[PDB]
RNA sequence: UAGCUAGUAGGUGGGGUAACGGCUCACCUAGGCGACGAUCCCUAGCUGGUCUGAGAGGAUGACCAGCCACACUGGAACUGA
RNA sequence: CCCGCAGAAGAAGCACCGGCUAACUCCGUGCCAGCAGCCGCGGUAAUACGGAGGGUGCAAGCGUUAAUCGGAAUUACUGGGCGUAAAGCGCACGCAGGCGGUUUGUUAAGUCAGAUGUGAAAUCCCCGGGCUCAACCUGGGAACUGCAUCUGAUACUGGCAAG
């Protein structure tokens, strides 16, 4: 607090780390379903949330949520994964991308298509 | 880009006439200026702060048919210009092409107005002008072409203005066609219902 | 009247050579406060006449050694 | 050597060329010594479209400074309409 | 003559032994636009009480501020529980710009040009306090004359 | 240990307004004369009258007007532990020009209107609101 | 990362450069840098600028322009202004 | 760039509508399916899921993700604190370091003042000008908050000398 002491030793700047660090400052990346499942979520919701462990391009291993109703991914299944955690559910930092490689939009959505990769109906 | 929707819509939404018809036949019969549009259009939610800002400037831009980006533009404009900013945005607004033309009264909406300007109806100094937001000057006549000057529709909106309230910052005349933009309107002579101060905050969130 | 700086003769036991602190009384970009900094030079005198602990000015010049670019122009206030 | 030439600025269709003194080897928009003009080919009516600082020109030349055929045409110009 | 606007309405709670009992507060701030600013509290069962309540509150215990050409006459801090206020007599044209309940009190009070900000806390019941309190520790150049004994030319 | 004497006096004066003492004494100075004019012709105090000749006390005697005193606030600026020096067209305004602030210039100590008038800075000892 | 350095620090004389110089060599002196961070480790081309911010600052160095370095990797010289 | 021809003709989507945040209803499901930036919603009357109607906001774009600054006075020089919220070394001594009562003299290092040189052009800003307008291009200024040198001032801080 003492300009002295601030001369001596200045003030450190808070280093913030990112919430999404196996993209490493990309906006998607590509990946490949390592497994694919459901699971239970934190504490107030219930559900069985899909999720699909990623082994991705630059080595990292994480896990994705899959949104919308109903999917078609499975093992050694390549899709986009984004930034995003699904919050009650522990540890789940990233969206897949539906709507890119591997993974399908959502069926007979007519509205948030663009968030669902859902093209426009005739 | 422009506003292709509903006119009497915009209006009953915001409140106010927006002067989006041509005015030969009353806006109450019309519509229901009253009641709001769509299904929950009677009842009236109370608008909290952001709310009427919103309105505020919608109202504006509704009536002279600016977009977004452009209003943001002119905004800052005004902002960078000296003295009051409202009144430099309004001036700004009024300064465009479409919205002199409705003044001297060569179109009996704005729509019309610009419709002509697009279509390439109006000379700025003997200069065929195609741009709505090209800014008029101070001395600058600005006049129908003849071949735009054989017009039904321009002789019909010139008897609509002459019903109107003439401007006094513009002077015109209607045998000639021609009108010529003396000065920058002052904010007297612009619509006291119009709130700048609102406006200026909402660009200031 | 040439360039000149004042210092303090850190050391002179290299024969022919001193080593000159020339402190400066600089303010800190940011907290204000004014800092002493010091700049040492290696200066060039003849005759061996400086001792350590002095005050003696100094021009630049043409180097004279790895580290010598400075020469001394007058001892002053060489009390011990 | 110095040379004084023109520098091509302004926009695609739109050359607006600035006079400028400068060693020959630097690129045309690169490094140079003084700028001592401008030139403006696509220049309105009611508008001088050229101005050349002709001291400096002069100075330059004494000095030793060879000159674009533009930039001679240019000063041949100037002198004639001043 | 006394423009009025409720700043912050706030439901409490007492917990009694049948379960909780609820109520709301209502902050206003009453004020003449010539410089007169008072703000009031109030508390009442339900709401529209509250808020009239308040507007007695305020419309009592007012407090007279020396105001020039509609904005400050010299840069103000002012203190209070949360709040720590700045405030600065900014040039004719530029508006308020002052948060939420400082923006309502300096409104009220008939400047038309500050720049304000709300530093520490910002719960509303302080801040406005703070605002108030920091209103009225200003005195103009013919106050300030007064103290010095000077004339007003003296002092500029 | 003292270390900052001018700021000393400058507690002593903000005390004194508070506890409604008529006069403040403390050891003279130099310095503290010189701060003590210039703030007897800005009128924030009433007078001051150095008295003894070994070692010399300067008492103030300080001014009330409706209850309250004059000096409403005052704060030191420059301190031992953090100079301040400013340039004539950097010399501070303070209360927006109602209060004064005593700067320390090449022609002696003077308040801040004064120096900014003649044309050069100094040593911003205190600002006095 | 707290100790580092033997052409190392300085001197004398030869040699070398377009040029001053441990640039190089022989001898002499025992120095030189370092808590105002040497040495070691990680990262990084620098600036005019850019973004942001009331400012003070923070982040950044694509495009345009100045400077530097590199031309498969590691060394070397020749020609030549 | 201009002139002529025909005919509304070839040309509107994207997000959102529980609060923050401008915009609400019905049907389907029934802690499931799903949503979510935060807080939260869904267990059979869901303005929060999905569809529909209606509405709101942007518009040849509109959303999502990533990234930087802001808000964040949340590294607090301007501009924070430490009894109980995170924070006074268990207590002392003490070198470097930081700070130094009061008078006079001297110096002029800090400090301050004026001048001179430079601070490339571009950029930013101001008044103009040219492309039908704008973006864009561009004349002239201002600015480049800096650095250096020379000549001054003697309050304050430093040095030196006596008290
Ligand atoms: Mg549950
Ligand atoms: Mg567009
Ligand atoms: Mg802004
Ligand atoms: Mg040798
Ligand atoms: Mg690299
Ligand atoms: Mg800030
Ligand atoms: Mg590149
Ligand atoms: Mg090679
Ligand atoms: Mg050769
Ligand atoms: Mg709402
Ligand atoms: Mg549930
Ligand atoms: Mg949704
Ligand atoms: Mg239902
Ligand atoms: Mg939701
Ligand atoms: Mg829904
Ligand atoms: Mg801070
Ligand atoms: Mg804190
Ligand atoms: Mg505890
Ligand atoms: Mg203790
Ligand atoms: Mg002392
Ligand atoms: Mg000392
Ligand atoms: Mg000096
Ligand atoms: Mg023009
Ligand atoms: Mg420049
Ligand atoms: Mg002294």
């Amino acid at each position: 607090a003492t300009v002295n002491q601030l001369v001596r030793k200045p003030r450190a700047r808070k280093v913030a780390k990112s919430n999404v660090p196996a993209l490493e400052a990309c906006p998607q990346k590509r990946g490949v379903c390592t497994r694919v499942y459901t699971t239970t979520p934190k504490k107030p919701n219930s559900a069985l949330r899909k999720v699909c462990r990623v082994r991705l391009t630059n080595g990292f291993e994480v896990t994705s949520y899959i949104g919308g109703e109903g999917h078609n991914l499975q093992e050694h299944s390549v899709i986009l994964i984004r930034g995003g955690r699904v919050k009650d559910l522990p540890g789940v930092r990233y969206h897949t991308v539906r709507g890119a490689l591997d993974c399908s939009g959502v069926k007979d959505r007519k509205q948030a298509r663009s968030k669902y990769g859902v093209k426009r109906p005739k | 880009a422009r506003y292709l929707g509903p006119k009497l819509k915009l209006s009953r939404r915001e409140g106010t006439d927006l002067f989006l018809k041509s005015g030969v036949r009353a806006i109450d019969t019309k519509c229901k200026i009253e009641q709001a549009p769509g299904q929950h259009g009677a009842r009236k939610p109370r608008l909290s702060d952001y709310g009427v800002q919103l309105r505020e400037k919608q109202k504006v831009r509704r009536i002279y048919g600016v977009l977004e980006r452009q209003f943001r533009n002119y905004y800052k404009e005004a902002a960078r210009l000296k003295g009051n900013t409202g009144e430099n945005l309004l001036a700004l607004l009024e300064g465009r092409l479409d919205n002199v033309v409705y003044r001297m009264g060569f179109g009996a909406t704005r729509a019309e107005a610009r419709q002509l300007v697009s279509h390439k109806a109006i000379m700025v100094n003997g200069r065929v002008v195609n741009i709505a937001s090209y800014q008029v000057s101070p001395n600058d006549v600005v006049s129908i072409r003849e071949k735009a000057k054989k017009q039904s529709r321009v002789k019909a909106a010139l008897e609509l203005a002459e019903q109107r309230e003439k401007p006094t910052w513009l002077e015109v005349d209607a045998g000639k066609m021609e009108g010529t933009f003396k000065r920058k309107p002052e904010r007297s002579d612009l619509s006291a219902d119009i709130n700048e101060h609102l406006i200026v905050e909402l660009y200031s969130k | 009247k040439i360039r000149t700086l004042q210092g303090r003769v850190v050391s002179d036991k290299m024969e022919k050579s001193i080593v000159v602190a020339i402190e400066r009384f600089v303010k800190h970009p940011i907290y204000g406060k004014f800092i002493k900094r010091t700049t040492k030079l290696h200066v060039h005198d003849e005759n061996n006449e400086c001792g350590i602990g002095d005050v003696v000015e100094i021009r630049e010049c043409r180097p004279l050694s790895k580290t010598k670019s400075w020469t001394l122009v007058r001892v002053v206030e060489k009390a011990v | 050597m110095v040379t004084i030439r023109l520098a091509r600025h302004g926009a695609k269709k739109r050359p607006f060329y600035q006079v400028v003194v400068a060693d020959s080897r630097n690129a045309r928009n690169g490094r140079f010594i003084e700028r001592v003009g401008f030139f403006n080919p696509i220049a309105s009516e009611k508008e001088e479209g050229t101005r050349l600082d002709l001291d400096r020109i002069a100075h330059w030349v004494g000095q030793g400074a060879t000159i674009s055929d533009r930039v001679a045409a240019l000063i041949k110009e100037v002198n004639k309409a001043a | 003559e006394l423009q009025e606007k409720l700043i912050a309405v706030n439901r409490v709670s007492k917990t009694v032994k049948g379960g909780r009992i609820f109520s709301f507060t209502a902050l206003t701030v009453v004020g003449d636009g010539n410089g007169r600013v008072g703000f009031g509290y109030g508390k009442a069962r339900e709401v529209p009480a509250a808020i009239q309540k308040a507007m007695e509150k305020a419309r009592r215990n007012m407090i007279n501020v020396a105001l020039n050409n509609g904005t400050l006459q010299h840069p103000v801090k002012g203190v209070h529980t949360g709040s720590r206020v700045f405030m600065q007599p900014a040039s004719e044209g530029t508006g308020i710009i002052a948060g939420g309940a400082m923006r309502a009190v300096l409104e009220v009070a008939g400047v038309h040009n500050v720049l304000a900000k709300a530093y520490g806390s910002t719960n509303p019941i302080n801040v406005v306090r703070a605002t108030i309190d920091g209103l009225e520790n200003m005195n103009s150049p013919a106050m300030v004359a007064a103290k010095r004994g000077k004339s007003v030319e003296e002092i500029l | 240990s003292m270390q900052d004497p001018i700021a000393d006096m400058l507690t002593r004066i903000r005390n004194g307004q508070a506890a409604n003492k008529a006069a403040v004494t403390m050891p003279s100075s130099k310095l503290k004369v010189a701060i003590a004019n210039v703030l007897k012709e800005e009128g924030f105090i009433e007078d001051f009258k150095v008295e003894g000749d070994t070692k010399p006390e300067l008492e103030l005697t300080l001014k009330y007007f409706q209850g309250k005193a004059v000096v409403e606030s005052i704060q030191r600026v420059s301190r031992p532990g953090l100079r301040i020096y400013k340039r004539k067209d950097e010399l501070p305004k303070v209360m927006a020009g109602l209060g004064i602030a005593v700067v320390s210039t090449s022609k002696g100590v003077m308040t801040d209107r004064a120096a900014r008038q003649a044309g050069l800075g100094g040593e911003i000892i205190c600002y006095v609101a």
